[PDB]
Formats: C-alpha cells, structure tokens, sequence
C-alpha cells in the first residue's frame, strides 16, 4: 500500500482558532498540542477538535508529550462528548515558515509509531495575517523506502500537486524527510453566521448621533485642511505641466500629493455629513412625541 | 485502424527515456494507449516489458486497463485475450491488475456490451477486493 | 450471513451491555443467544437496548427477531454512539428507524440498515418504541449485528 | 456594578456551538453548560476560552439540577498550565433565554469566581441581535418591602477578537464576507439595522404590555415606572426652537458637502483631462 | 456525429477524461470519444471492395507527420 | 440567406447580453 497526494486534512473552524490562538499566545515558543478527530478513509483525515499541550519549561522548542496530561484530557473530554482519537499533533513555528526541524521528526515518528496516519500541522500565527492562514499538514518520508528508488507517495491525480511548496519548506527538508498534505477547511453554515457577529455594532450605535459640538468642529478642521491643499493643488498642476514623464512618480515620493488627501478629506466629510444628516432626519419621526 | 496503424513509436520511445517519475510514467501509458487506441499493438509494452513493471499500484490499474484501449472493438475475443494477459489467481499486488482488466474489458466493449454484461455483472458481484470492485 | 460481512455478536462486549426495562426472568444474556430464551420487558412493552461494541464496528445489517404471537417488534429505532432516558427515544432523530415486520421478526427475516449511517460505532442502542400486536410486554431473540470491524 | 462590558471572542462561541452539537446529538436537544475562561481588564471582561462541564436538569423540576464541579477544577488546572492568565470569569448556557434555576447555579460557580458573568449563548443564528446575553448576579433591595432576592443584571456584551483570533476568523468568512461595500453604505446598513433593533425591541414591550392588559402576566411596577420615562423622554420635534436649530444644522452640513461634492468634480475633471492626453499621446505614438 | 447528432460516447468520453484532475485511470475514456476517420467501401455483400478514391487536393495538406 | 441573417444577429445580440452581464458579475468579485 501507498499513499495518496490526493490525501486532504480537514481542520474545522473550532480547530483553526485554538491553533492559532495557542499559537500566537507561545510565540515564539514552538507550542505543541494534541489534534483530536477521524481518519475517514485512505484520503481524509479529520482534525474536529485540537487542546494544547502545557510547557514543560523555558525553550523555543517542541517539548515531548506529557502522557499524564493527555491521558486525563482525553479521558475528560470524553466525558463532555469529545470521544475522538488523536490524529496528530500540531505545533507553531511564529513567523520562519511551516515545516519539520529535526526536533519535529523525531516528535513526529513517536506518533507515527502508534498511527501510521498521524499529521504534523504547522501554524505560522505570526505571518498569518486575514483571510490566509500559513497552515501545513507534514507526514514523514520513510528514509528506507525512499533511498531504494521509491516514491513516498503515489500520484492518481492533480489535487496533490495544487499547492507549490516554498523555498524555505524545501530547504528545511520538505520533499527529502517529510511530504506535505493538502489542507481543506470544514466551516459549515452555523459556524459561519455566528462569526459574522464580530464587529457587529450594535443597534443603538446605527440610530446614535455624533457629538453636534465635534461633528462642526472636524468639519471646521478639514475644511480648513482643504484650503491648504486647494492651495497647493493649484501649484501641482502647473508643475506637472512641464514635468517629465520619469517624474511622474520619483518626484511625488516623498512630497505630499495635494490631490491624494483632498479626496481623502471629500471622502471623510461626506460620509460623515450624511450619515450625520440621514440619521438625524430618521430620529426626528423615530422618536416622535405626538 | 489495424491496417491504416500508422503509429509513430520513435515519438513514445523519445518520451519513455525522458520518464523519471511515476507520474511521468503513468502519463506514457495512457499516452500509448491513445496513439494506439483500436490497432490493437501492445507492441510498445511487448518491448518494455521491464520497464511497464517499475509501475505499482494504481499505476498497475492503469498499465492493464490500457490494454482495453488498445484493443477497443475487439469483440471477437476479449475474455480469453484478457486472460491471456492476466493469469487467473495472483496473491501479491494482483488487485490493481485484476480490477484493471475488468475495466479494460469495459473499454473493449464501450456502448457495445451485448453479452460481456453478464460476465461483468458475476464478477462484480463475485468481487471481494474493493480495487477490483472499482474495476468491475 | 451475507458474504463478505460476519456475524459481530463475539466481537460485542457481554460485559458491558447493558439494558433498559428488562424483566429479570428473560434478559439480556438470553437475548444475545440463539436459544429459545428471551428478552421480555416488565414496565411496559416499550424498551431500551444498549450495546457497547470492544472495537470500532460496522452494523450492514441486524437480525432482531421475535416471537410471533404479537409481542415481537414492530417499531425499531437505532441511535448510535450517544454522548437516553424513555422520554429521548420519544423525540429525537434515530439513525435509521425500522418499522421490524412480520418477516423482518421471524426466526428468518434479516433487517438491511443504512452502511452509510453506520460505519463508525462504537456503542449502539436500539429501541422498542411499538410491538406487533400492542401487548403489554415484547419478546426478543439472537439480536445480532451483521458486518465488519472498522480496522 | 461590577462589570461594565463582556468581551466574548470568537473561540467561546466556536466552542459553544461545538460543545451543543456534540452532547445536542442523536440524545437530546436541551442546554449545555460550560465555564467561561477570561482575563480582567479595568471594568470590561475579556471572556477568551471555555471548556464544557457535565450538566443535566430535570425538564419539569427546576430545582433538581446536576453540575460536575470535580470535572470544573479538574479542566480549570488542565487549562490553567497552558494558559495561567486565563482565569475562571463565569458560566455560559446555550438556553435560548434565561431559566429559573440559573441563580443556583451562578451561585455554585460564585466559588470558583465571586463576580460570575453569565453569558446566554444562543446557538441558533439570530437575525438581528448578538448571540450572547451576559449577565451578573445582583441583590435587588425593593421597595414594596419585600425580601431582598438575587437576580440577574444585563451586561452589554460585545463579541472582540484577538489578533490571532481574527485572522483566521477572516480566513473562515473570506468567502461570505463582502467587503467591497464602502463605509457610507456600510454606515447605512447600520441604519437600518438600528431601525429594525429598535423596532423588535418596541415589538417586545408591546408584546409585555398585551399580557399584561389581558393579565397573563402581573403589573410589575418598575417596568412600567421606565415606560414613563420611555415615554416622557419622547422628543417634541415640532417645536419652534428645535426645528430652526435643525435646519441651522442641516445647512451647516450641506454646505460642507457641496464643497466636497465640488471639490470632487474639479478632481475627477482632472482626472477625465490624464485619461485624455494619455489616450491620445499612446495613439500619436503608435 | 457527421449527420449532426450529438455522439453520445464522445461526450461522456470527454467528460470522464476531463476529471483525470481527480482520477488519473479515468483518462482512458477519452478512447470512446475516437471516432475513426474513414471512409468504408462495402457491396451489396456488405463486404469491402477494392475501391481506390481519388482526394482532389494535395497529398501534404492531409497527410501523416514525416517520422523523426 | 435573409433570416439566416436575422436570426443569426438575433443569437449574437443575445450572447452580448450574456457576455455583458458576467463581465459586471465579475467585476464585482474581482474587487472583492
Ligand atoms: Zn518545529
């Protein structure tokens, strides 16, 4: 038997958050922890649930696993129905990358040792910024197998080669000790609408109105502001009349462009202005005495 | 197509010496079964026999189920020239062969399995490997 | 049993399936076997089985047989791998309810169950909402599931 | 009191929807309790991570109630070596509004923190409102003479995230958040928003005062004591004072975005003028 | 299909073959979208005949590549 | 020839219309 590039991992929503929230809050300690969860087939495997690990002690490093500490989380979170075996560990690397160091592999062959399937999940919180994640999803390359002329795994189809692998995993052993899988997400609709609420204001912010006192005072600043800038708007257009084309751009660097925050300020007071007017005018029948 | 079988081997040839990966081996056999796809001329694995066996598991499934490609439209005899190819009972590794040649034999009859159904459907049902289930 | 998918009544822990409303002249270890010996209730005919599985197993299908004088099942919902008290099996969502009839109860009948639904169970717990003939008591037999360890 | 706001962030209501969907499975469908993990900052709670508890009540009996509270020190020190700085800051339930027996218990979690901050977290998703509810115990002292008893006191509550945290709550909502929406029309749709919070919430009184009419519910006296003041705080506009004061205001605002509207066409002329000459010097050219 | 007709087997064919992405065997059926370029010459006999027709162009502009 | 013509116009205007309402769509999700 041979494994599958077209393997995927699935981390759910709940999983990604404690990764990265255990993560960011061990940098740059390598922080550890336990991913709890189902291999579905040959070509899933589940990540439900992760917890992670206690540090042992100082150490920018993956500490062993406690066998006390995950024997009575386990045994607890069975109680609470959490009855999901452990399908790998994960561990942060804040801010050099996802990969395996010498350190991981051998972290990682303690698992493999009990499940041949066991994931090594590398979280970047540090250079994670929104709406990407650097996530990855390593297994070990049987040194054995592969030295003798064979490839680690299989290929039946395209989804194991989507994703290119960077310079700093190849360095570090990727493609040579370790493979990586590919990595989906499960988010599901209820999940997804309760995160919506972050930054969701509230309904007495919408209907609230800006202090009358400061709301004339920014507009008296700005526009005051766009009276130097009208000013000096004038002086750019004659300048860039006999400018030549290479100083489009090198000679507005470092020289304030008097178009740029002219607009910057029509932009601000006009939304303030009217959204000032318009809730205004809807408190006026809103809250109406008669 | 037999007749007209104006195959070039020197292009397949020029590509199975550039070969380095199973990927890029996979991707010859499906490629040799298409520049010969209803001539009939396994030639090209007759004479890298050596070579055709470097491919394991799915690969296997593939090798063997280019041979149906290879012999599309050959009615005639499909079940004794499968078996020609594939002995019957194999212990190590044969359910990628075994489920590829039923496969094959689907390929050799494509719209046109007027009395390979009967066969496919036995051993389909007969079938206790899930590889060779997917063949079936 | 159906090729390919074994009888799993060995593979269940003896010790360690429990049951619910069970009267104790005919319990549960009388269920299990293939024996004349049954399952009868003695609160009500309605009853709750529990069975704990030693390794992860999946059910193809069941052999929940009863006599046929009535108190055989008639109503039969399945829960899998629950975090049930009477009152559960009265509004929740089963696995697959089974409506057991007449041939699905005899000492022939075999029940299919969705293998989608069950693949991963490591406990299961069948229920007697309703019987055949709407007796005060119900009657079991070799109840047993069929099909393979998870491995 | 107490606590002035609760900051739930995104993990807790992650955990508790995943802590309703795993014991809410094929057994049943009531609440789950868990315990609320946060820090303290000035007045504002920091709710950030939450663990479940077993936990059972009787459906008729409001009085028989189960919390594992061995189960609560055992994870709070398993949460507490990974995590020091995140100490125990109330309970939550996933109970769509507050129950009868929820003093008792708030009462039991006043053992592991004195000032417990019960936060309602819905799991079904509310159109309009925040899913959580936070709440502090207080002594309500009435003035009718009757006994001082313990009662729930509303906390604003606001869903914030940590740095990391939101990073890959953006990751998770990529796909179904629109962001190419501007602010002014985001500010709008707060509006809006605002209008529908407000009138849901006049539904809710409106719907008080009907039980009340046909007494399904008692007089209470202090919520009719606030509907006064709700009432007598109604603003008359159609004062003299107040409307000149309006249009006073109004104008002061218009004018300022005339000015902006033109400066923003003498811009976008500007603008039209490059678009031109750079048209036309790349057809001389070629 | 020469008439006109959407040939069904070239179109599952091509179909199948494209989800390779997911399957590497499933290329091989793109064998059922070959149609065999032809023309057969038969008999009342339904047999074929020595027939030897003439293509009035020039034998370049249809013709196998020149092998390497 | 003549309503080959009209009706062939007819399709191309068609296909415009098509072709003008994804390129909106698309414009929308590319600023996103
Ligand atoms: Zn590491």
């Amino acid at each position: 038997p041979a494994v599958d590039t077209a393997e995927q991992v699935y981390i759910s929503s709940l999983a990604l958050l404690k990764m990265l929230k255990h993560g960011r809050a061990g940098v740059p300690m390598e922080v550890m922890g336990l991913m709890l969860g189902e291999f579905v087939d040959d070509y899933t495997v589940r990540v439900i649930d992760v917890f992670a690990m206690p540090q042992s002690g100082t150490g920018v490093s993956v500490e062993a696993v406690d066998p006390v500490f995950q024997a009575k989380m386990l045994d607890m979170l069975k109680q609470t129905g959490r009855p999901e075996m452990v399908v790998g560990w994960y561990h942060s690397h804040p801010g050099f990358g996802c990969w395996l160091s010498g350190v991981d592999i051998n972290t990682q062959q303690s698992f493999e040792a009990l499940s041949e399937r066991a994931v090594a999940v590398v979280v970047d919180p540090i250079q994670s910024v929104k709406g990407k994640v650097v996530i990855d999803a390593f297994r070990l390359i049987n040194a054995n197998m592969m030295v003798l002329g064979h490839e680690p795994r299989q290929t039946t189809s395209n989804l194991g080669h989507l994703n290119k692998p960077s310079i700093q995993a190849l360095i570090h052993g990727l493609n040579r000790h370790y493979y990586s899988i590919t990595i989906n997400y499960r988010k599901n609709e209820l999940e997804q609408k309760m995160l919506l609420n972050l930054h969701k204001k509230s309904w007495m912010e919408g209907l609230t109105l800006q202090d009358y006192s400061e709301h004339c005072k920014h507009n008296e600043s700005v526009v005051k502001e766009m009276l130097e800038l009208a000013k000096n708007y004038n002086k750019a257009v004659e300048e860039e009349d006999k400018m030549t084309p290479e100083q489009l751009a090198i000679k507005n660097v470092g020289k304030q462009d008097p178009k740029r925050h002219l607009e910057e300020h029509v932009d601000v007071l006009m939304t303030s202005n009217i959204v000032q007017c318009l809730a205004a005018m809807l408190d006026t029948v809103v809250f109406k005495l008669i | 197509l037999i007749r007209n079988n104006n195959t070039d081997l020197m292009i397949l040839k020029n590509t199975k010496d550039a070969v380095r990966n199973s990927v890029c081996h996979t991707a010859t056999v499906i490629a040799n079964s298409f520049m010969h796809c209803g001539t009939t001329s396994d030639q090209f694995l007759r004479d890298n026999l050596e070579w055709l066996a470097r491919a394991t598991n799915w690969a296997k499934f593939t090798a063997t189920a280019s041979l149906g490609v290879i012999h599309k439209g050959h009615e005639k005899e499909a079940l004794q020239l499968m078996a020609t190819y594939l002995p019957k009972d194999t212990s190590p590794g044969s359910a990628y062969q075994e489920g590829g040649g039923l496969y094959a034999l689907g390929l050799i009859h494509a719209n046109h399995g007027g009395d390979i159904i009967d066969y496919l459907l036995n051993q389909l049902k007969n079938a206790s490997n899930d590889i060779v289930r997917h063949g079936g | 049993i159906p090729k390919g998918y074994m009888d799993l009544m060995p593979f269940i822990n003896k010790a360690g399936c429990e049951c619910l409303n069970e009267s104790d002249e005919h319990g549960f270890d009388n269920c299990l076997r293939k024996d004349t010996t049954f399952l009868e209730s003695d609160c009500d005919e309605q009853l709750l089985i529990t069975v704990a599985f030693n390794q992860p197993v999946k059910l193809y299908s069941m052999k929940f047989q009863g006599p046929d004088n009535g108190q055989g099942p008639k109503y039969v919902k399945i829960f899998i791998n629950l975090p049930m008290d009477f009152e559960e099996a009265e509004r929740s969502e089963p696995t697959q309810a089974l409506e057991l009839t007449e041939d699905d109860i005899k000492e022939d009948g075999i029940v299919p169950l969705r293998y989608v639904k069950f693949q991963n169970v490591n406990s299961v717990t069948i229920f007697v909402q309703s019987n055949q003939g709407e007796e005060e008591t119900t009657r079991i037999s070799y109840f047993t599931f069929i099909g393979t360890p998870v491995q | 009191l107490a606590v002035q706001k609760v900051v739930v962030h995104p993990l807790v209501l992650l955990s508790v929807v995943d802590h309703f969907n795993r014991i809410g499975k094929v057994g049943n469908q009531k609440r789950v309790v868990g315990v609320l993990l946060g820090s303290w900052q000035k007045k504002v709670l920091d709710v950030s991570n939450s663990f479940a508890v077993p936990f059972d009540e009787d459906d008729k009996d409001d009085s028989v109630w189960f919390l594992d509270h061995d189960y609560l020190e055992n994870m709070y020190g398993m949460f507490k070596k990974v995590n020091a700085r995140e100490r125990i800051v109330g309970w939550y339930h996933t109970g769509p509004k507050l129950h009868k027996n929820d003093i008792a218990i708030n009462e039991l979690m006043k053992r592991y923190c004195p000032n417990s901050v019960l936060v309602i977290i819905d799991v079904k998703p509310k159109d309009l409102g925040l899913p959580t509810e936070a709440y502090i115990s207080v002594e309500e002292v009435h003035d009718d003479g009757t006994p001082t008893s313990k009662t729930f006191e509303h906390v604003t509550s606001e869903i914030g995230a940590e740095e990391a945290e939101e990073v890959g709550v953006e990751h998770l909502l990529r796909d179904i958040k629109d962001t190419t929406v501007g602010t002014l029309s985001q500010r709008i749709t707060n509006q809006v928003h605002g209008l529908k919070g407000l009138n849901s919430k006049l539904l809710d009184i409106r719907s008080y005062l009907e039980k009340v009419a046909t007494g399904k519910l008692p007089i209470n006296h202090q919520i009719i004591y606030q509907l006064q003041d709700v009432f007598n705080l109604l603003p008359d506009v159609s004062l003299q004072e107040f409307v000149k004061a309006f249009y006073l205001k109004t104008n002061d605002q218009m004018v300022v975005v005339y000015l902006a509207s033109l400066i923003r066409s003498v811009v976008a002329l500007h603008n039209l003028i490059n678009n031109k000459i750079a048209n036309r010097d790349a057809e001389k050219k070629e | 299909s020469r008439t006109g007709h959407t040939h069904m087997p070239s179109v599952v064919g091509v179909l199948v073959f494209t989800q390779f992405w997911f399957w590497f065997p499933l290329s091989h059926f793109l064998s059922l979208a070959y149609t065999p370029t032809c023309v057969i010459g038969l008999n009342k006999d339904l047999k074929m005949p020595k027939v030897q027709y003439k293509s009035n162009c020039k034998p370049s502009t249809f013709a196998y590549p020149a092998p390497l | 020839d003549l309503y080959s013509r009209y009706k062939k116009l007819q399709q191309e205007l068609e296909f415009l219309e098509v072709q003008e309402e994804y390129i909106k769509d698309e414009q929308k999700n590319l600023k996103k």
